[PDB]
């Protein structure tokens, strides 16, 4: 319908997440600026990547272990993926850390897929995670100012000017 | 059947919950 049907958050999220998955899966630390996403996209990208790569390393056995179990081979693996997301949000608690983990796990999956040259499942997975992650609690994204709130909450005592 | 998914979802939960709690309460 009107403006209430438009989702500018979706545009930014799709942009940031798909890019994040592609740069992470290829090991490309040099990703094109979030100009088409938003000013806060850059801060979100650097923060999301640092936390994502960090939680994976801090929990190598847990993250790599769970990753080995959820090996993508067909479209049927997408259904279980959403269930894993729903499993985390099962209590109804919408927090940024839970969003970063869901994206970090997805990033690890993309990294794993790229390693076996399964790009055909990476693109759909990135978009699926984005839509499912954003649509499940889009009302929360709006309340938290989207990625702007993500960088604000994840980086409270930030210097900003340096 | 579901056990594997339960632990996987719970693991990401355990990690995520403590992670966000760090900023949630302590600022």
């Amino acid at each position: 319908g009107p403006l209430g049907s438009e989702d500018d958050l979706y545009r930014q999220s799709l942009e940031i997440i798909s890019r994040y998955l592609r740069e992470q899966a290829t090991g490309s630390k040099d990703s094109k600026p979030l100009g088409e996403a938003g000013a806060a996209g850059r801060r979100a990208l650097e923060t999301l990547r640092r936390v994502g790569d960090g939680v994976q390393r801090n929990h190598e056995t847990a993250f790599q272990g769970m990753l080995r179990k959820l090996d993508i081979k067909n479209e049927g693996d997408v259904k279980s993926f959403s269930r894993v997301m729903v499993h985390v949000f099962k209590d109804g608690v919408t927090n940024w850390g839970r969003i970063v983990t869901l994206i970090s796990f997805g990033a690890f999956v993309a990294k794993h897929l790229k390693s076996v040259n399964q790009e055909s499942f990476i693109e759909p997975l990135a978009e699926t995670i984005t839509d499912v992650l954003v649509r499940t609690k889009r009302d929360w994204l709006v309340k938290q100012r989207g990625w702007d709130g993500f960088v604000e909450f994840f980086h409270v005592q930030d210097l900003e000017g340096g | 059947e579901e056990e594997w998914a339960r632990e996987i979802g719970a693991q990401l939960r355990r990690i995520a919950d403590d992670l966000n709690a760090q900023y949630e309460r302590r600022m």
